[PDB]
């Protein structure tokens, strides 16, 4: 099949687990962005 | 929206250095997934909880994270990262 996952989410998880522990999420709606 | 709208603090500043319209095209990528955002398709490799999206054309792209607790989709990553100029410049410090 191959996977549609990639070599790409080796980099976007060690991203992901960075800021996850400490992020500071803002609460918002996409009209206001 | 089912779903409600979180965005990492270094992410909000992200949006900011990237194009207008890029953002754009992002948002509305939001607003599907602000309604179904589990698409399995679109998983990441090694957080399940974790999906990515990216523009076709643009090359930017975006890193979600779905709780289902406070029902709420938290935008942790917004902007470029990649697989191929990862392995090509590699490192910066040690060869």
């Amino acid at each position: 099949k191959q996977t549609l996952l990639s070599d790409e989410d080796a980099e976007l998880v060690e991203i992901v687990k960075e800021r996850l522990r400490n992020p500071k999420p803002v609460r918002v709606t996409l009209d206001e962005l | 929206m089912a779903y409600f709208l979180d965005f990492d603090e270094r992410a909000l500043k992200e949006w900011r250095k990237l194009g207008s319209t890029v953002r754009e095209q992002l948002k509305k990528k939001l607003v599907e997934v602000l309604e179904s955002p589990r698409i399995e398709a679109n998983k990441l490799r090694g957080m399940p909880d974790c999906y990515k999206i990216k523009l076709r054309s643009s090359g930017y792209r975006l890193v979600y994270q779905v709780i289902d607790e406070k029902v709420v989709v938290f935008v942790i990553s917004v902007g470029k990262a990649e697989a191929s100029e990862v392995y090509s410049e590699a490192v910066k410090r040690i060869l």
